């Protein structure tokens, strides 16, 4: 309950900055359910980190079991998909999958390739996956 | 600067020669969104929003709070409920019709 | 914080009667600025952790008993969540025959005063549960049958009865059954005190 | 009692009880009269740094 | 978005009711969570109540996570307040089996729900800051919310947070005044609960002004000293006045309080050989022993020791303790005789 | 391997005259309360 | 799917009733206890309670299977 | 700025609907240079539009381009703020701060 | 994406045409108005059949707003016609929720149309000469208009208007007499349905005469007391007046009625292990209890309890009803024993 | 027969005796008590004696 009341001596020590108009009802982020890369069958939850495709159940039994190649291919379930955090607020077509660890902004592939973070000085900044970001806040 | 400079120039910070800091580490698929706000009119009020990827959520006070739905009884005289003594009242009356076909 | 302020009568006596600057040697324990161990800590290491299994609580080393027990008719406990959309309700009651059944019995006059008081108006569902408990105790149009089918119309459904067993076992007061055991005990103590009166008082004096 | 200095640490009761309370809670009926009682010196606790 | 007419806002709550029922009855997962949360709560209540405290950990945590998994996909709100019942299980069993760093964030989680119910119900901001303006609430009616904030503060004092334990106890007092009145015996019970907490935390100072209010309420909506037929509840509270005021240090105007309570219990319980009457005879012996007055506190101590010997035994903690008051009266009388009679210089 | 398995078959000697029945018993609770007529007699 | 037995039970809520009776006998057996339950690690106690949560999950799933058909 | 009022009211359901910049980008670095001369911070304060010394609705400031309130004789609520004026009778609507 | 699934799709552009009509009149045609309207209606009927009432409310509401944005407001002459089934879906889904006063004008508009069809049909072409009103007299056949009367009449009970539901049940009786004749099994079932309401609202006293004409028409069409073959329905209605005469006091003029309804159920059910016999055994047990004979209705109460335990659940309200009756008989017999004790 | 065994008191008691041994002082009410089939004495012959 930290609240402090301030009083200033001269009128020059205060400057207007903005009037913010704010509503009261709650409202939450875009939690999309993708369909499949092949089938459009089931409310989709499985993801392959290697080949970036949100492809639960369906044809994974037949298109991801071919040789010693396709057998390893970890199949991280339970909607642990980097392509599910909402749109980019500048570009409303792709999903937020990368996050900046210097300027700390949420970037979709369009928002990092020709986005605001595609400048010359914004090149050496580390860019981890967004699921790596959320697990980091959980374990401190 | 980033991780690159703040690790090699701040953990050591120009010091040296005897310090040695420590070690380094139904219910199938429909394309329709299952809306979070369970007002049937919540996709039909507004979107006053500078950002775009942002549906509604029900307020904790005014209509109803977020809940599982364990209670929520219908109207008592309607026969779409668990069988009350008022609903099983006509169990020993025998409303079954004679013949209409 | 606060200083020690000992509980035993002798330690207070030595503090308040004997002065330190009168003897070469002194047992000077009730004069030091010992700190009272702060609040929550005495509850852990002292044993003040659970509910009162008895209608008292013993006082340190003086072996006294500080009395805590119920004095009032608490409204019957209801559930820890009510699924209810505001606006759509009928929290009011049909009344009439309900307060008529309130003023009939005599063993539950304190419960009847609770139902006629402002407690029913502020929270109406507790009044509904208590009215169903009073009407269940009434002695015996609609020959048999109807009178017992409308009798078992119990209102608190399956989930909230368990969910109130939470709020009784976590509430910081007497444990469940302590109040009934205490009521059974002093009633028998009162008849033993009534036995050394009358049959011993008037009968032995005026034979 | 929080009224006397501690003299006996009883591992069974897990309490830093005093001498007067040792007579109180260990001279009841015979079941609680046989707890291993050691002085407060022998309470298991850390040795310390240099 | 296509702004609605006020006819839709007029109907409104009817569309609230008919949607949350249909998706509860129609999705099999909704009745799934309701049934399993019921059975896990039934097992966890009986587990906590008898002796277990560790199976009550795992069933409460499992009903927590299974409810939460439904509460993150059915609707976009992880905390919904209905997980308070097994939240109370989680904190109390954490503190009793013993792992305070595990139940610290569950006490934290139970906390943020509670001030949101206090602020959403009250007339406005008023008192009770620190816990925000709208958030996870519960729609409990107020007599339930009285025991909610009372049980939470018991958990707050179980953990090492004494500052907000007293904060919630005075709101437990002020909220029972709303449902039972400003002059109700149920309110005097609520003041007696906080007075019990102050007494068990060694803080005898703030305990007494609450019990004075307890005596004031019971003196109105119950009997009195004479009151023709007297009541045992006023006699209990009069004993609590004399007990808590002796513990502060003043023995000379606590003596009338024990005298009233002794005379009342003389006519409630009668006889001379009750465990209750020997409480106040032992209280007059302790009050006398504080203010000097020897060879008369000896007979009050011998009377309560002889009754407790042939009723409670020879090794009972109510009989050995008074015998320690006999021995430490003997040390004190020997001190007085060796302080005022050897002064021949 | 052997010694343990063949000893188990010597335990099968005395379970030879021991046959599963065709009982299908659905144990369902039945309550006792009611008028006790041997009291009244 | 609706036909009654000698105690007046549909095949659906016969399973619900015997699941409750198995649960009551469960709490009775665990309370009397054997010292194999006392000699349990926190991981094995975790695996037991996951086991009975999923056991209740499949119990209700079978109840809805014997009910929704009728 | 939406997250700022979310922190200031400690609650997690707010949203910015529309912003009106009552400043100039050149004014901020002169405000900062005056600040480093005075040797102090730039701690924020969130004030309801009718909470001022003289009440002034949003249309009034924009139309005549001035703030007609003496801020040398005004208290500044910092960090945690009171509920905005327009509560319980209107528990969910649109409000204003500055 | 957010497809906004097709039952709510027709909600969306129907509300969009409400905006389009409001902000710019003249860009409206009768063709697409009834096209979206009928799509909302066929979706609402398939929603109500499969228990989806939230969207049945939503489509019927927006059909009604689109109705009064069109001819009620736009071009003055209404010629309403198609109000009634979508007002029915609105009034039903209101009353199922809780509505005492929130669907009041919704009930009033539907009632104003229904009372119009009753008056204008009871009088032969009464609308054409005496007070031409706006309702179309439903523009359909007779028996469907009867089911509209019964639908509203059960809707007033869902709107806790007992006198109002009583009159609409009465015109339900009159109008099914006209279409099917005085002696028809449709009339005997419709008058039976009114008896279900008067049972449901505790008004047993005035329910007696109307069940008696149900007995009269069943005896005229199917069979009397002997009747050779007895039909199950004349055994039913004669049992119903036995229950009705039992409940409002009057033990005397129910005992012969229970006796021979039991005897008629012997001939159609030649057993003793059916609920038909084991509910009239409960009826004769209650008449046996009230006039003494404490060890004679105890047999009749064990007759019914050993049946409802066998064929119904233990937790069934009918089965636990018998156990409360046995706990009753335990304490009246205890009190009668005590009265025998001081009298000895 | 014993119903609850207290490991701190290392003694086996019934219900009527647990409420008189441990329910007298306050340091004895804090004792955890396990069911009687956790008792150490159920393993026993000590075949030497």
């Amino acid at each position: 309950a930290y609240r402090v009341l301030y009083r200033l001596k001269r009128a020059d020590q205060v400057l207007p900055t903005a009037v913010l108009e704010f509503e009261m009802k709650p409202l939450r982020i875009q939690v999309r359910q993708p369909v499949c890369e092949m089938c459009e069958v089931l409310p989709a939850t499985l993801y392959c980190p290697a080949d970036r495709a949100q492809l639960c159940d369906t044809c994974d039994e037949r298109v991801h079991s071919a040789t010693r190649m396709l057998a390893r291919h970890v199949r991280v379930p339970a909607n642990h998909s980097p392509l599910q955090f909402g749109s980019c607020p500048y570009h409303p077509s792709e999903m937020i999958d990368s996050v900046c660890m210097t300027c700390f902004v949420a970037l979709c592939p369009h928002c990092i390739l020709i986005g605001s973070h595609s400048a010359a000085d914004f090149s050496e900044h580390p860019l981890i996956s967004t699921l790596d970001a959320y697990k980091m806040v959980m374990q401190d | 600067i980033s991780y690159e400079e703040t690790k090699a120039l701040a953990r050591f910070k120009g010091r040296g020669r005897e310090y040695i800091p420590p070690k380094l580490t139904e219910e199938t698929l429909t394309l329709v969104h299952h809306t979070a706000s369970r007002n049937p009119l919540s996709p039909f009020t507004e979107l006053h929003d500078p950002i775009e990827n942002r549906e509604y959520a029900d307020s904790w006070r005014c209509p109803a709070p977020p809940s599982l739905g364990s209670g929520f009884r219908y109207s008592e005289q309607s026969g779409l409920n668990s069988p009350t003594p008022s609903d099983a009242m006509a169990s020993w009356f025998k409303h079954k019709k004679a013949d209409e076909t | 914080p606060d200083a020690w302020h000992p509980a035993s009568p002798s330690l207070i006596w030595e503090r308040n009667s004997t002065n330190v600057g009168t003897r070469s040697t002194a047992n000077v324990f009730p004069f030091e600025r010992i700190q009272a161990t702060q609040a929550s800590e005495t509850r852990i290491l002292g044993g003040y952790t659970e509910q009162l299994t008895a209608p008292f609580e013993r006082v340190g080393a003086t072996s006294e008993k500080f009395a805590y027990n119920a004095c009032a008719t608490t409204l019957p406990y209801t559930g820890l969540w009510h699924d209810e959309v505001t606006g759509i309700s009928d929290p009011t009651l049909d009344s009439k025959q309900l307060e008529a059944l309130q003023k009939t019995p005599a063993s539950r006059a304190a419960e009847a005063a609770l139902l006629r008081s402002q407690a029913a108006k502020v929270c109406p569902r507790a009044a509904k549960v208590l009215l169903e408990e009073l009407t269940r105790d009434v002695p015996d149009q609609a020959d048999l049958q109807e009178r017992l089918f409308t009798k078992n119309k119990e209102y608190l459904s399956d989930d909230e009865r368990v969910e109130n067993f939470l709020l009784a076992t976590v509430q910081p007061g007497l444990a469940l059954g302590v109040a009934q055991k205490a009521e059974k005990q002093d009633q028998r103590n009162r008849r033993r005190g009534q036995a050394a009166a009358e049959a011993k008082a008037k009968a032995i004096a005026s034979f | 009692c929080q009224d006397n200095p501690a003299c006996i640490w009883c591992p069974a009761d897990a309490a830093r009880l005093c001498a007067s309370c040792d007579e109180l809670i260990h001279q009841q009926n015979r079941l609680v009269s046989r707890h291993i009682r050691v002085p407060l010196n022998e309470m298991p606790r850390a040795f310390g740094t240099c | 978005g296509f702004k609605l007419s006020p006819e839709h806002q007029r109907v409104a709550e009817a569309l609230m009711l008919l949607r949350r029922l249909e998706d509860f009855r129609g999705s099999v997962q909704a009745g799934e969570v309701q049934r399993i949360r019921y059975l896990l709560r039934v097992g966890a209540t009986e587990a906590f109540s008898q002796q277990r405290y560790s199976d009550a950990m795992l069933q409460a945590l499992h009903s927590y996570l299974l409810a939460k998994s439904y509460y993150t996909a059915y609707q976009s709100a992880p905390l919904e307040g209905e997980m308070v019942p097994e939240l109370l299980l989680l904190v109390k069993c954490c503190g009793l089996a013993g792992c305070p760093d595990r139940g610290q964030e569950y006490l934290k989680e139970l906390r943020y729900i509670v001030e949101n119910t206090l602020i959403a119900e009250a007339g406005g901001s008023a008192a009770g800051n620190r816990g925000s303006l709208v958030g996870p609430i519960m729609r409990v009616e107020k007599h339930v919310l009285a025991s909610v904030v009372s049980s939470l503060a018991e958990l707050c004092s179980l953990y090492n947070q004494p500052d907000d334990a007293r904060l919630f106890y005075e709101k437990y007092v002020i909220l029972t005044k709303d449902v039972y009145g400003a002059d109700s015996l149920a309110v005097s019970d609520a003041l007696n609960t906080v007075a019990l907490y102050f007494f068990r935390t060694r803080q005898y100072g703030q305990a007494l002004p609450l019990v004075e209010q307890v005596l004031a309420i019971r003196k109105k909506h119950l009997g009195d000293f004479d009151a023709a037929e007297p009541h045992a509840r006023v006699a209990d509270c009069y004993a609590n006045i004399g007990l808590l005021h002796r513990l502060l240090g003043h023995p000379t105007e606590a003596f009338p309080c024990v005298l009233i309570a002794l005379d009342m219990r003389m006519r409630i319980y009668q006889t001379r050989e009750t465990s209750g009457v020997q409480d106040l005879v032992l209280a007059l012996g302790c009050l006398q022993h504080q203010a000097g007055h020897f060879r008369a506190a000896l007979e009050a101590y011998k009377e309560v020791w002889t009754f407790r010997n042939n009723t409670l035994g020879v090794t009972h903690p109510d009989t050995v303790n008074v015998e320690l008051l006999l021995r430490q009266l003997e040390k004190d009388l020997a001190a007085q005789m060796q302080e005022d009679k050897q002064r021949f210089v | 391997h052997s010694v343990a398995r063949v000893r188990a078959l010597y335990g099968e000697e005395w379970r030879s005259l021991m046959v599963p029945s065709a009982a299908i018993l659905p144990y369902v609770d039945v309550e006792v309360t009611g008028p006790d007529t041997l009291k009244l007699a | 799917f609706v036909r009654k037995t000698k105690k007046g039970y549909t095949p659906a809520e016969l399973l619900s009733h015997l699941w409750e009776r198995f649960f009551q006998t469960r709490n009775e057996v665990v309370e009397q206890s054997e010292l194999r339950l006392a000699a349990l690690s926190h991981q094995e106690r975790q695996e037991i309670e996951t086991g009975w949560k999923v056991a209740g999950q499949l119990a209700y799933r079978l109840i809805e299977l014997l009910r929704a058909g009728g | 700025w939406e997250y700022w009022i979310q922190l200031s009211l400690f609650t997690a359901d707010l949203h910015i609907v529309g912003g009106w910049n009552l400043a100039t980008p050149a004014q901020q670095q002169l405000f900062d240079a005056k600040a480093s001369a005075l040797k102090g911070p730039i701690v924020y304060s969130f004030l309801d539009l009718n909470e001022l010394e003289t009440p002034q609705s949003l249309e009034n400031i924009i139309a005549e381009k001035r703030v007609k309130s003496d801020w040398r004789k005004q208290i500044f609520p910092s960090a945690e703020c009171r509920p905005p004026f327009g509560f319980e009778g209107n528990p969910s609507g649109t409000f204003h701060v500055m």
